[PDB]
């Protein structure tokens, strides 16, 4: 009926990422199996328009059905584990196996990489994703 | 910045 679940992704040594525009890092897969999901981030954006941003997407990796509908929310955890800078889908999106949905302009690199803003404690970026399938 | 899109 309703299935809600989450995944915390810690990306270590974030400041050292050498990904150029268009290059991707994928997380490990996770589930609530049947369905398998992963997160995917472009540290230097998906394209020229988003070069100044991290792009963050949810990918349906494996799926027994033709399609699944899911709402999602991504946030960044601070040193206290508190969610900050969240973006949420305003409705459910249609995933098929191999389809992603997310935010091309999730967070400004010039904000995230300034350590005084407190989102890279010990140079780790911690993302938190919550997914609901109805 | 808050628009949902897909890479495909």
């Amino acid at each position: 009926k309703v299935v809600k679940f989450s995944y915390m992704w810690t990306i270590n040594n974030f400041s050292f990422c050498r990904e150029e525009m268009g290059e991707v890092i994928k997380s490990s897969t996770f589930s609530s199996d049947k369905l398998k999901w992963c997160l995917r981030v472009n540290p230097k954006g998906l394209d020229e328009e988003s070069k100044d941003y991290l792009s963050l997407y949810l990918l349906l990796v494996s799926c027994p059905k033709s399609e699944v509908r899911a709402k999602f929310k991504f946030s960044i955890l601070n040193a206290k584990g508190e969610e900050t800078k969240a973006m949420e889908s305003q409705r459910a999106y249609r995933f098929v196996q191999g389809k992603d949905w997310g935010f091309k302009k999730f967070i400004r690199r010039g904000f995230l990489l300034d350590e005084a803003n407190g989102l890279l404690p010990d140079d780790k970026l911690t993302l938190f994703c919550e997914v609901s399938v109805v | 910045c808050d628009e949902v899109t897909s890479t495909t």
